[PDB]
């Protein structure tokens, strides 16, 4: 077989459980806001999360909400929120949504 | 509630807090089993 | 929907029998409303 | 309705100086447009407020 280097991925389910971009399994469960992830040489994105405490117990942390900055659009804060909304700048908008490389849709 | 002289600050709930009602300190010890599921109880709505 | 129906909060929307405690309130939802204390 | 005397109305455009320059377009169906920007109701700001109603 030859080598190639294909599509990764960072899932963030359960209560706390997180997997790296490589394969690496773990569990945080701190309650706060972290730095999820970032371009890191040219700045082009960063994607934040928030963190609470759920089910009135010790070890039960959930996320809240994940903010998206991109640099490219101007500079623009796109909040997901704890349903299924979205909210732009402070606006709230009525999905589908499209610009000039930005696209927000439902699924299925 | 805890094991101290003092007889005040003894309604901490799970989380660590401290409350007033009597109700909702009682409800966050409340513990769940196989077929059973819990729904937090209210106060009885009835007087004399 | 009798009492079945979400909860409305700070922008977001929460469902039946829902907690949270993230730093200054603790707060659940029975029936339409929060009940948030703290 | 394809006819000479057949005439109707498709949008709204409301400009509100107030609002900094403030444009609300509401359109052929129910949709509203602030600015550009589609937004989902209900909607509050200083002084304005659009809603569905019954
Ligand atoms: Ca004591």
């Amino acid at each position: 077989c030859s080598n190639e280097e294909c599509p990764g991925e960072c899932l963030v389910t359960g209560q706390s459980h997180f997997k790296s971009f490589d394969n690496r399994y773990f569990t945080f469960s701190g309650i706060c806001q972290y730095l999820l992830a970032r371009d890191c040489q040219d700045h082009s994105f960063s994607i934040v999360i928030e963190t609470v405490q759920c089910a009135d117990d010790r070890d039960a942390v959930c996320t809240r909400s994940v903010t998206v900055r991109l640099p490219g659009l101007h500079n623009s804060l796109v909040k997901l929120k704890h349903g299924a909304g979205v909210a732009m700048d402070g606006q709230d908008v009525q999905l589908p949504l499209l610009k000039g490389d930005l696209r927000i849709q439902h699924t299925v | 509630g805890n094991f101290n002289i003092f007889a005040e600050d003894d309604f901490m709930t799970q989380e660590g807090t401290l409350t007033s009602d009597p109700y909702d300190f009682a409800n966050s010890w409340a513990l769940s089993s196989g077929e059973q599921w819990c729904e937090r109880a209210s106060p009885p709505s009835s007087s004399c | 929907p009798k009492a079945q129906c979400p909860c409305y909060y700070d922008g977001e929307i929460f469902q039946p029998e829902d907690i949270f405690s993230d730093h200054h309130t603790m707060c659940y939802c029975e029936d339409g409303f929060m009940h948030c204390t703290m």
